[PDB]
């Protein structure tokens, strides 16, 4: 996805260059995260989200944890809405940082404030937190 | 590439 393609996806966003800038930073460092424009809740509510996996080390090995980061049209002033997206080979683990719907809860999202808070910082936190408590486990 | 998760525990 080129910068031009990203600009199109966020046409209705309030802070476009800022959203594109960070998205590029994210997909450049985390190559398995892909920007996708999809409807959220309502067919007319299209938002861009970063969907894919992030590398997380746990008890010895690295796992490609499936996530989805929805960027609201107010990004970066408001935090993204994040979810763990389990595949058929795994099961989501409800716990401290993951609720019944797979929504992620983190102090980083709770006190989110631009410009110090950003997606690179968020993903870094996820790698540390999920490395301690995986949000998904492979089926037996 | 392919999503993976640690063994059930």
């Amino acid at each position: 996805v080129s910068e031009s393609q990203l600009k199109k996806m966020v046409s209705k966003y309030k802070y476009r260059d800022l959203t594109v800038r960070e998205t590029v930073n994210v997909i450049t460092l985390y190559k398995d995260l892909k920007p996708v424009l999809d409807s959220y809740g309502t067919g007319s509510r299209e938002l861009m989200n970063l969907t894919g996996t992030i590398p997380v080390p746990y008890r010895g090995n690295t796992y490609n944890i499936p996530i989805c980061l929805w960027l609201l049209d107010t990004y970066p002033y408001n935090p993204p809405i994040c979810f763990v997206k389990p595949t058929s080979s795994m099961t989501i683990k409800t716990g401290k940082h993951v609720d019944a719907n797979g929504k992620i809860y983190l102090p980083y999202l709770h006190e989110w404030k631009h410009p110090q808070s950003d997606l690179l910082g968020l993903i870094q936190v996820m790698i540390v937190v999920f490395g301690d408590e995986p949000p998904v486990f492979s089926r037996p | 590439p392919e999503a993976t998760a640690p063994p059930e525990e």
